[PDB]
DNA sequence: ATCTGCTTTGGGTGGGTGGGTGGGTTGAGGCAATT
DNA sequence: AGCAGAT
């Protein structure tokens, strides 16, 4: 991320389910492998 | 599903029982009856009372917590604590429904874009000089004030102050080590603030003086100060009409100058 | 796994030590210099670095000389090895201390120096010169280095025990049959100490935009660089911008942990730190200074 | 599909719509948004903006984009954007510089350049939106606007040094020496609880290197609201703000700044021990913009004036243009500038080319203007008045800093005028410490403090401009100069000009004085174009002294000498003679001191001489 | 997963072989330098 | 009472 660790993005994801998850930092709030990779990762 | 503040869009307040409706329905108001803070004693803890005083201290404004808002990485749920306290312990795993049925182990994390706070200020306020016993030295009491009422009390102001007298229990091992003394202060629900031209205007400027029109007319001119100061061309001539006054002790120097200074709306009056 | 990187940054530097002249060769003649006097402290040009190598070797060690300066010594050692044996070993009857030299790296004449106030976090790690008038200097004190253990229960013996910015013991007997994992005992015999000081500096007046308060740094000398600067002097630092952490956070034995209004707020979820936090410092670790600002043995000293 | 937490709008369409915003945008559309098209060009409106400006920071290898708002308030597509940026300003600063980042690569590979892309890949890349709506006030801050864009003008007070705030962590291992890096997400270490290897998956076997790490720049300042700003005249509020990266160190202490920033708010650990936090939040200021409120040209018009006949004049009127009627003082002023040359000597002592000049007369006249005129014309140099707690001090004193309580070598007025004009107003009334130290400088030009462990010399090469007063109600010209000046004789023997201007009671001088202080109710200079030329003058001309030069001012001493035993003149006029016409010199851009310059530079010390 | 155990706030119911660059800050009294 | 460690 360009910004510092605590400049605070959030973000929320849309299964194919109506169904909303969140995840946290810019590179996800661009991009969807990131998203993927940074949930698995958090487990 | 989230406690009822945390969609509360309103403060609310009690105004006192005024002392002219209380005589016409032939009742006592405790609430609306002023008290210095030597009065306040700890058999009105709990009540809603009326303070008088000048205020000698504000904080300022700053945002306390009333309801937070977490989220979970894992479940995508958000939950939700009450804060009551000084402090509090933050939430670190995941309670959703979810979360326990699956066991997923999910961090809990605080957001503070979805939590609710109420504007906070502390301020202090004193006894009056006239409200003090003999040989005895003015006492002060805390004051908070939350929602809408903040920015409604600066220092030098004499106030009517009411509010909720209220302990402020302590936490933790402070709570252990205090023994049973308790700190209070008061929940601010209303506030009640208190209040031949040139021949003429000098004789005005002190009534009970011996007349001294020279000085009265230099020092009326000292106060308007007018001056045209534009001079532009890298400083310009003082925008001020300085007045000296000396003489030998039994004239009126000190009356002067406090009467100078009174109707003036910036004067300030010092000693040397 | 070995660091590719490492080992190749090593043999680089070997090359530079046996084959590098000016026409007779330049430090090969400093370390029998070195032998015939007995010192520590190797000087090496950075100039002399640039040239060799088509400057490739100079950028890696520039840009990462904490990652890299246990290699060069290794390289270093090596060099020493083929042409003055003797060297290695520390110098009527059999002295029996005679352990292995510690020896330093002192480079000098970098292209450019930084002031006080240039210095930022993306060279952490990195080699540079700085300029700053010296205020207060420390006393020289022991700084552990090599630490050596021994276990309580089976008396077995640790060596070598790398020292991080805090006090450090071993975690694990080499005994097969013990079972001791958090209980040492230091043995100040075996463990080898080096000389410490610390010295605070200042940028220097001419430096200061008008009207502004001084910046201020924290130097860290050791070995034979010790006392070189005293205070008022305008000296010229070379060393490598380091980040030291807040050792009491991390758990010292017998110490109980603990301008920004309270925005400095350090990194945590480490395992030693249970529910604290971790806050850092700039500092630097100079191996070089300079300091800008009887017949019989007179007339031997003149050419 | 993305969406930002709590809200309704796609992250997809925020990003194309930027996108669009910026490959395809005019100025005509500001202008015309403003009711300012009456006043649209053909080239530069026509043209597109941002394009032109990725293309210039490509080329400068630059990387910060300084966007302002109302530009997206132009196109009609960013309406949307503009309010989510005042409302959601994390996000939509994220998706902008993706988009700026996206953009930059996407023109090199659709104009296939010859210009690398490894390198532009390398680069993070930013917005710094300013002009986001009205400044509010620090006293107005209310929660509501947590976590919101705003805007703030204040006077900076204070700003710590630099603080490594950690972006990705290094761990390694201690039995097969494996190294991977994580990121760090809010300030929390992800630390693994055993190695990635799969021949090696021993675990909780990982230590934190810290100097492996990587770091960014962070830096905490103090701000306080304008004077404007207060409505009664009470205590200032303070707010803190946090600067990253390049914002870092971009204000001094002491500046008028307008930050844009995010309203945050943090919570407060109880104590250093436990994780209970305080139910009072902090709050401050993430900023993401600051903003503070030679050539050939300049060369060639300083020629032109130079060239000029009437230079003398010219540049003694623009001086100080309201005082009347003292060329003399305004010459002497005008030489002192200058300065005369420098130098340095092999074989032999340093020779001073400052100019020292007393300006002591009745309290009537104008000698404090001067001083001030003085001070705003010289490119370096500080305003003292002896005796005066206000003033910095006039020598280097060791002190203990309030802030970080440490001791600190501060330098005095004097040291700070290096190569500058120190303007003391009252020279009169000085503590005899101070008329040492003083009589240290104008003597050796450096200052040396040997005290608290410290033993340290600082150069103070610094011209003086003193003014002084008479010990009574006036100047009595019956006694001498130095019985009415109190100062000691070896003092005032050093000063190269001493300037008497006496109020004499004349009806004439008196009537125009007063003409010309009643109208205040030939032409001149602007005070940035006397700055510029006596800076360029001060560090390019070096005058030389030639052998007609070198027979005048023999002359002129001797001459000087022979005129009294009473001893007219001493070794010090030659010095003040040779000093004079360097200074003379420099003023006409001249490399060569010519008999003009050492008989103008007489004809200033005679007289000065003259009165004194 | 449960049982066992130490330490705060800040303050003299921990201290001066931990000190004052870890904070608790006015009041009085002695000494050198300044007068 | 919260958190740090041994069975
Ligand atoms: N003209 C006057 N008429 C009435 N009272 C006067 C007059 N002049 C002086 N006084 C009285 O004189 C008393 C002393 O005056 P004040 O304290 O103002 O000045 P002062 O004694 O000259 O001052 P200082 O305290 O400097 O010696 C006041 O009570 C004031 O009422
Ligand atoms: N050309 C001038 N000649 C004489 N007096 C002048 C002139 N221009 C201005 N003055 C007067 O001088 C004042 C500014 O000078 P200033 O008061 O500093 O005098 P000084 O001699 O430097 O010091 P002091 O403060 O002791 O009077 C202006 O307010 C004006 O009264
Ligand atoms: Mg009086
Ligand atoms: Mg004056
Ligand atoms: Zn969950
Ligand atoms: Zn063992
Ligand atoms: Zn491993």
């Amino acid at each position: 991320s360009a910004r510092h660790s605590r400049f605070g993005g959030l973000l929320s994801i849309q299964t194919p389910d109506k169904t909303r998850l969140t995840v946290s930092g810019s590179q996800a709030l661009v991009d969807e492998k990131i998203a993927l990779q940074k949930l698995d990762d958090s487990k | 599903l989230f406690p009822p503040n945390l969609t509360r869009r309103y403060f609310l307040y009690f105004k006192p029982l005024s002392q002219n409706c209380a005589r016409r329905y032939r009742k006592k108001a405790i609430s609306s009856k002023p008290l210095s803070v030597r009065q306040i004693k700890g058999d009105f803890l709990g009540q809603l009372i009326t303070v008088r005083g000048i205020i000698t201290r504000v904080s300022d404004v700053k945002p306390a917590v009333e309801v937070i808002a977490y989220t979970c990485d894992q479940c995508g749920y958000e939950v939700f604590q009450e804060v009551n306290s000084r402090t509090f312990t933050p939430l670190s795993e995941c309670t959703s429904e979810e979360c326990s049925q699956n066991q997923t182990k999910g961090q809990l994390f605080m957001s503070t874009r979805a939590s609710k706070f109420s504007a906070f200020q502390e301020c202090k306020i004193q006894e009056l000089s006239q409200q003090v016993p003999v040989g005895h030295i003015p006492r002060s009491l805390n004051i908070h004030v939350n929602g809408t009422l903040v920015r409604s009390l600066s220092p030098g102001d004499i106030v009517d102050v009411t509010g909720i007298f209220l302990p402020a229990p302590y936490t933790g091992f402070k709570a252990l080590k205090a023994g049973l003394l308790t700190e209070t202060y008061l929940e601010a629900q209303f506030v009640r603030q208190h209040k031949d031209v040139y021949n003429r205007l000098a004789k005005s400027i002190a009534p009970e003086i011996y007349g001294n029109l020279d000085v009265k007319k230099a020092l009326l001119l000292l106060l308007v100060g007018g001056v045209d100061k534009r001079v532009g061309d890298g400083m310009k001539i003082r925008g001020d009409i300085n007045v000296c006054l000396m003489g030998d002790p039994g004239v009126a120097k000190s009356q002067l100058l406090k009467a100078i200074c009174k109707i003036s709306p910036r004067g300030v009056y010092t000693t040397g | 796994v070995d660091d590719v990187t490492g080992e190749k940054v090593r043999e680089a530097f070997e090359q530079f030590l046996e084959d590098f002249s000016v026409v007779e060769k330049v430090y090969r003649a400093q370390i029998e210099f070195m032998k015939i006097y007995d010192l520590n402290t190797i000087y090496i040009d950075y100039q002399h670095l640039s040239m060799r190598e088509n400057g490739a070797l100079a950028m890696a060690i520039s840009e990462q000389y904490y990652r890299f300066l246990p290699f060069l010594q290794k390289g270093l050692r090596r060099v020493v090895r083929k042409y003055a044996p003797e060297l290695l070993n520390t110098s009527t009857s059999t002295s029996p201390e005679q352990t292995e030299r510690v020896f330093q790296i002192s480079f000098f004449n970098l292209p450019t120096v930084h002031r006080i106030r240039d210095i930022r976090s993306e060279k952490i790690g990195s080699l540079l010169s700085i300029s700053g008038t010296v205020t207060r200097t420390s006393e020289v004190r022991p700084e552990l280095y090599k630490a050596s253990f021994t276990c309580d229960m089976c008396r077995a013996i640790v060596d070598n025990v790398e020292q991080s910015f805090k006090y450090t013991e071993p975690t694990f007997c080499p005994n097969p049959s013990c079972e001791n994992r958090a209980f040492w005992t230091l043995n100040v015999t075996r463990s080898r100490f080096l000389d410490w000081q610390k010295v605070r500096i200042q940028e220097n007046a001419n430096e200061i935009p008008t009207g502004s308060m001084p910046r201020t740094l924290d130097v860290i000398l050791r070995g034979d660089s010790v006392e070189r600067a005293k205070p008022g002097d305008r000296c010229k630092f070379t060393g490598v911008e380091i980040v030291v952490p807040d050792v009491t956070q991390l758990g010292l034995p017998g110490v109980k942990p603990s301008t920004t209004e309270g925005l400095n707020s350090g990194v945590t979820g480490l395992r030693s730190l249970g529910v604290r936090d971790l806050t850092y410092k700039i500092s630097f670790l100079a191996c070089h200074v300079i300091s800008i600002g009887d017949q019989e043995v007179f007339l031997n000293s003149l050419s | 599909l993305r969406i930002i937490w709590g809200t309704n709008v796609s992250i997809q369409e925020c990003t194309t719509n930027f996108r669009n915003f910026l490959m395809s945008f005019k100025y005509k559309f500001r202008k015309i948004l403003d009711e300012r098209e009456e006043f649209i060009n053909n080239t530069t409106d026509e043209e597109l903006y941002y394009i032109k400006q990725l293309n210039e920071m490509r080329e400068l290898g630059t990387s910060n984009l300084n966007l302002d708002a109302r530009n997206l308030l132009a196109y009609k597509q960013t309406e949307d954007l503009y309010h989510q940026l005042l409302n959601y300003p994390q996000e939509v600063i994220s998706i902008m510089d993706q988009t700026i980042k996206d953009c930059m690569v996407s023109l090199i590979v659709d104009n296939n350049l010859d210009y690398d892309l490894d390198e532009i890949e390398t680069k993070f890349y930013k917005v710094r939106p300013y002009n986001v709506g009205s400044c509010k006030g620090m006293r107005e801050l209310n929660p509501n606007d947590i976590d919101k864009l705003i805007n703030l003008k204040g006077l900076v007070l204070r700003s710590t040094p630099v603080i490594p705030d950690m972006k990705v962590a290094f761990f390694k291992c201690n039995v097969c020496d494996h190294t991977m890096a994580v990121e760090i997400d809010r300030g929390v270490i992800q630390e693994p609880a055993r190695c990635e290897r799969i021949d090696c998956n021993e675990p909780n076997s990982m230590s934190l290197i810290h100097n492996r790490c990587s770091f960014a720049d962070k830096q905490v300042i103090k701000l306080q609201e304008t004077p404007d700003f207060v409505p009664d005249g009470q205590t200032p509020h303070s707010i803190s703000l946090c600067v990253y990266d390049e914002l870092v160190d971009s204000c001094r202490a002491g500046d008028r700044i307008e930050v844009t920033g995010t309203f945050r708010s943090i919570p407060i650990r109880a104590n250093s021990r436990q994780r209970v936090l305080k139910s009072l939040y902090k709050t401050y200021v993430d900023v993401v913009h600051v903003k503070k409120v030679i050539t050939d040209q300049d060369l060639a018009k300083i020629r032109e004036v130079a060239a000029r006949e009437d230079l003398y004049s010219l540049l003694a009127r623009s001086i100080a243009p309201s005082i009347y009627e003292l060329e003399d003082v305004k010459k002497g002023i005008l030489l002192q500038l200058f300065g005369g040359t420098n130098k340095t000597f092999t074989k032999g002592g340093r020779y001073r080319g400052d100019i020292n000049i007393l300006l002591c007369g009745d309290p009537s006249t104008s000698k404090s203007q001067i001083l001030q005129y003085v001070h705003k014309i010289t490119p370096r140099g500080v305003y003292t008045s002896g005796k005066g707690s206000s003033a910095v001090g006039l020598t280097a004193y060791i002190t203990r800093d309030v802030d970080t309580k440490q001791l600190v070598l501060e330098s005095g007025a004097l040291v700070l005028s290096d190569g500058g004009v120190c303007c003391i107003d009252e020279f009169d009334k000085m503590s005899d410490s101070t008329r040492s130290v003083l009589h240290e400088v104008m003597e050796q030009q450096t200052i040396s403090i040997a005290k608290a462990g410290i033993i340290t010399t600082l150069n103070a090469r610094s011209s003086i401009l003193a003014s002084a007063n008479p010990i009574g109600s006036r100047y009595n010209p019956n006694l001498p100069v130095t019985e009415n000046i109190d100062l000691p004789p070896p003092l005032l023997s050093r000063f190269d000009l001493v300037y008497l201007v006496l109020d004499k009671v004349d009806e004439k001088n008196d009537r125009e004085l007063a003409k010309h202080l009643t109208n205040l109710y030939d032409d001149v200079l602007p005070v940035e174009f006397l700055t510029m030329y006596i800076s360029y003058a001060k560090e390019h001309i070096h005058p030389i002294i030639t052998e007609a030069a070198k027979t005048e001012l023999v002359r002129a001493y001797v001459g000087m000498r022979k005129m009294g035993k009473r001893i007219t003149a001493t070794t010090r006029q030659l010095e003040s003679m040779i000093r004079l016409a360097e200074a003379h010199a420099k003023m006409k851009l001249k490399n060569v001191v010519e008999l003009e310059d050492v008989q103008e530079a007489v004809r200033l010390i005679r007289s000065a001489i003259k009165d004194y």
